[PDB]
């Protein structure tokens, strides 16, 4: 998760 | 150096001078040698300045660490034990000259009688400890003069304030007969430091009170 | 599937727990009472852990016995480092649960055991007895009155539910516990107490002629 | 397939997070308030981490508890090496996320946990409370007003959305938090604060009679 | 078990 | 088959790279300009690496962040062993590529990251800014004018292709970069420069009111 | 060797001589002993030349390294601590003769009053440190003469420039009474080095200013 | 990548 | 089957070798000439190995580059132990082959590389240039006149077969080599020589304006 | 032993004698003590013969090794550093008697002014180094006589050849006042060795030139 | 290959  | 500690009805008081030397040379005029390691214990350390400040810091850390992990402070017995183990650990370096001796004052909240819940504990270089029961203790180069002063002055101790005055006087005599212990500097306004522990915890005595007591003693002797 | 395997493991553990001798522990006036159905004279299911902390178990003897040893081990070292009055039934109850959970997740077979850790107050102090039950997965439950372990727990638990009385003497609590356990003979009974009145070591076995006289 | 397995893992983690007691943390005038629904008296879901940094969690107790311990560990050593005022809520929030991600990728089962790290300003300084939420995968989110963890988060989050008021006193924020949490009884409530007014250690539990009087 |  | 698996891995990596915030780096009169679309205030995608070497990345934060740390590590030790002016953007660009390739071949999941290493000349010297782009496999490309990373790179790359002007001032290059990036608001923008005019440390962030005035 | 440091209203100044000897033999006429370790701290080191330059270099590296990792410089307290730990680490070699003592001057940006944000810190061979509060400090073979000079000259310090002149004079007296400390060489044009730190950071004093001050002192004494 |  | 797998591996290696820039090495009057088709300015496929031993490669840059480093490593240590004139092109050619074979057998993917080790005589001595070609499996071949590596080798090898002339000068051998390589532009050419006339270090690059003048 | 090095406009020159002794006994009449470590640096080493030749060899290897790996020589600063680290590494054995001190001459191609790109660097047993700026340096048992000779003769240095003659003369005076340093042997035809470094690299001076200079000096003194 |  927490893609950026 | 000289650090005195005495019980009074309902609490304990612990005071220490301010000088730090190298040989005959006065190197520090305002060192603080008495720490509040926790809400119910203060610790004085005589001896090598580095080892002293380090002991105090690390011990405070350890007390508070166990308190955070277990949700309850150690008993006064456990605290005594940990301090003793630290002291025993520094023994090799103490033979090499880096000796540091702690004097531990505490107020046992779990004791039965509140009027005698005060606690004074003394250590040697080999980690053995002893629970003082004649009402007072001291450590450092002036300790003998301080104890011989408190032996006579101790019948005057009846409360927190009289106990504080007796502490300051004992320090004054230590300094009066030993050159490594600093007395009240009236010129620069630097006085001994003091910590009072009772049922409500540990608080530092504000400087003004110590200043007045010291001036009273000095005028009494003139 | 993994979930199916986990369900199978749980069922296996339950079966293992079910086919075993029953043990009960209950609070009474003088502390806590352990009464287990035990035929052997050498193999025991009730044990001292520390000054005021006792221990009962039900399942596979080698495993529950092994936990017994691990628990004894932890307390002594901890006491030596800090002190005797610092070891509490709570800390021990906690250690077993964490160990059991980790062990089950990384091992092959789960420990078919059920544990009960008991604690009473020290000498000259007032405090209610504490009973904790630790199950095979790591779950821990705080019991106010009594714990029943191993075998069919429903009938014994209900009989105790009707017969239990707080502040029952030692003889009454023994009668209640043996009666609810029957739901037996003088032989093959393992009985011990955590007597709160002892100065230091509270655990004390009640065996032989004295037990016969009591019953 | 691996992607399918990953999806299954995510679903399992979500299920684990869902079946748990709910915790809320919100900013109020004196700092930050943690209010959790907790029946046990020994097992806690709110904890001091460092002087001004608090911690709440929801999920599987042994795991979130384990993170609690790891977090305590890191801060003390760091402080000793540099200093107390150097440890910040941000650094701690970061450590947990990285650890969680790596751990999940290399371990067997993902930690069914949800974390909230809170920080307030030091004594005699002005700064807004910071709330971070760390999820099971390693994701971290910066929250301005409140965090809700565990169970069904939608109704509680919405009730808080209507009732929240910045600079609410301690009693008002407690009423808002308990009310939105209900979407209870005096018993089984774990309440603590990060009181910005304390000189050093800001964390402080609010239990018993005082709590009853407040509510 | 022991969800929390 | 292994080839099929490799193709699948490449596709997965491409997807990871695609769903991310876009970053641009371009040469201008005073050095190199990094402009990234970044909402958070704590998490950053642009960083100093060494005196004259900067770094931007796009993908998965924990991984690109991890490379950031590894790159910082290598430069300091190298400088201490030999000297500051010996560490060059080229050597660093090379290290990341080799590491990435080896890591991908021996690890489980490929790093869904895209890197840009930038270098400018030292103080009082003339030399053109160098931009390198390192992709997830280990490939490295030498860029003369600008690098675009993450998200949909085609429209931004084309808009820059029309708007780019060598020796554009700082304000013009900022307008061009924000405009081509839109293909936004004052908030959520991460802007930094490698100002060739600084004596030693060339990296310098442009945040807040000054940035607002510029835009 | 001799390195003086003194606070003035609004800042701190730190100056050091240039000689380096081997026994009675003058071996270096232009050594620089005061470094700018960072934008708000300068460090002087007396003692073995190798150990000195190494300390300075490595400490600067460490300050800046933590700054790059965490995105914010350490507080002045953390800096003091790291320097102290380095010094404590060299203790074994200092007993073998490779002793190096640092004097650390800094400007605390976080202090409350800007006019007294200046900071001077002194270390012993055992890593203990002390925050100087009588306004000045010195280290090296000429330190006693330098301190005894500044004690008298210090009431003249009112700004950055007067503080600089007092620094240069203190150095002149150190050199005047000790042979291991070099004075201003008028023949070769080599003068002490100086660093000034205030609200705007640390800058090296350009040589011309030190040259004029030194010539003023020398003509005053003739 | 980076063939050479 | 294992044999089928081996055949597949060989095919994969062949494909890797085929899709690459072409390099040629040929003997001429002053020593040996390396001419490679190389667009990048930083990445090189021709290198000094020892005083009189040069090296060219074709395939995957990170791997052939890695061998380059290993070869450099072995020679220096050997020379220090015995002497510079003891390291020969033959010993180095041998080491690579053995390493490649063992590595391929125990590793996962075979090195898609093709190597050429070249040696000339020392100063003031007469001896013919030696060219060795080492292939991906460990095979080594002794070439009297020229080696062609990477890409489609047939047309280049034939054009060289018609144009080659022993004792051709540097300019003629350069024309022949570029011509047969075309079977190009001044830019993107990597040219170096093993000049037998140099006193010690024979390897020498021919770049820029001088190269342009020559061509 | 004695090795002198001096800058001249546009370059550097470095010369060394040829004798090697054991106590009072002359054991080697033709040792070469000045090596060309690379195209722009020469290194002389005084002290234990084994440690000396080993230092020179290994340092040359390391310079050239980094050059082959990175495709570019180190800067003069990096070279200075590596040599210093080697010297610091031999310190334990130097206390046991195996001391070797290097003097490093180089021509910085990257310096701004070509006429002053010459570089002379001196080391002590503890690895510290110093960039000489008074134009000349020497090492070995005759170093003091050589330096005191060059101090007077140095105004005559105007180019490569005059600088070479001054070098040879300085060596002649070293040998004239110290017995461990060999002078020009006219009987066997053995003369000091010399290396010249300028914009075009490092070349050994052919023996004939040194022979003529030595004969000129010897006839001048008769 | 390289049979021998």
């Amino acid at each position: 998760g927490q893609y950026l | 150096t000289t650090i005195v500690a005495l019980k009074y009805p309902g609490g304990v008081v612990m005071a220490g001078d301010r000088r730090s030397t190298q040989g005959n040379m006065i190197s520090g005029r305002d060192v603080r040698k008495v720490y509040i390691t926790d809400d119910y214990t203060a610790t004085g350390i005589a001896g090598t300045a580095a080892v002293a400040v380090e002991f105090a810091r690390l011990y405070a850390v350890e007390l508070e660490h166990y308190e955070k992990l277990e949700g309850v402070p150690l008993t006064f017995a456990g605290k005594i034990n940990r301090l003793a183990i630290m002291v025993r650990g520094n023994l090799a370096a103490a033979m090499q000259g880096l000796l540091a001796l702690p004097l531990l004052a505490g107020y046992d909240i779990h004791a039965s009688d509140p009027q005698s819940a005060g606690r004074i504990v003394s250590f040697d270089a080999a980690g053995g400890w002893n629970i003082e029961e004649e009402g007072y203790q001291a450590v450092g180069s002036g300790s003998l003069f301080a104890k011989s002063s408190m032996k006579k002055l101790y019948s005057q101790v009846t409360d927190g304030d009289s106990g504080l005055r007796v502490a300051v006087e004992a320090l004054y005599d230590a300094a009066d007969d030993d050159s490594a212990t600093g007395g009240p500097d009236l010129v620069r306004g630097i006085f001994p430091t003091a910590v009072i522990i009772d049922a409500d915890g540990a608080v530092d005595v504000p400087e003004s009170r110590i200043a007045e007591l010291a001036r009273a003693i000095i005028e009494s002797r003139s | 599937s993994p979930e199916q395997a986990m369900r199978e493991r749980s069922e296996l553990a339950r079966k293992g727990i079910a086919r075993a001798k029953s043990v009960v522990a209950l609070a009474y006036a003088g502390g806590v009472l352990f009464v287990a159905e035990n035929p052997s004279r050498s193999l025991q299911k009730i044990s001292e852990l520390y000054d005021r902390v006792g221990f009962a178990a039900a399942g596979k003897f080698n495993e529950f016995d092994n936990l017994r040893r691990g628990g004894i081990q932890f307390a002594d070292t901890r006491g030596y480092a800090y002190d005797r009055r610092d070891v509490t039934g709570r800390q021990l109850a906690n250690v077993y649960a964490q160990t059991l959970g980790t062990i089950f997740t990384e091992q092959a077979k789960p420990y078919e055991v059920e544990l009960c850790v008991a604690e009473v107050a020290h000498y000259g102090e007032t405090k209610r007895p504490e009973l904790y039950r630790i199950t095979y997965d790591g779950s821990i439950a705080d019991e106010p009155h009594f714990v029943v372990m191993g075998g069919t727990t429903e009938p014994i638990a209900n009989a105790l539910k009707e017969s239990y009385a707080e502040n029952a003497s030692l003889t009454d609590a023994l009668r209640i516990a043996v009666a609810a356990l029957r739901a037996l003979g003088v032989a093959s009974l393992e009985v011990a107490v955590l007597d709160a009145n002892r100065p230091r070591r509270a655990f004390r076995r009640i065996t032989g002629s004295a037990l016969q006289a009591l019953l």
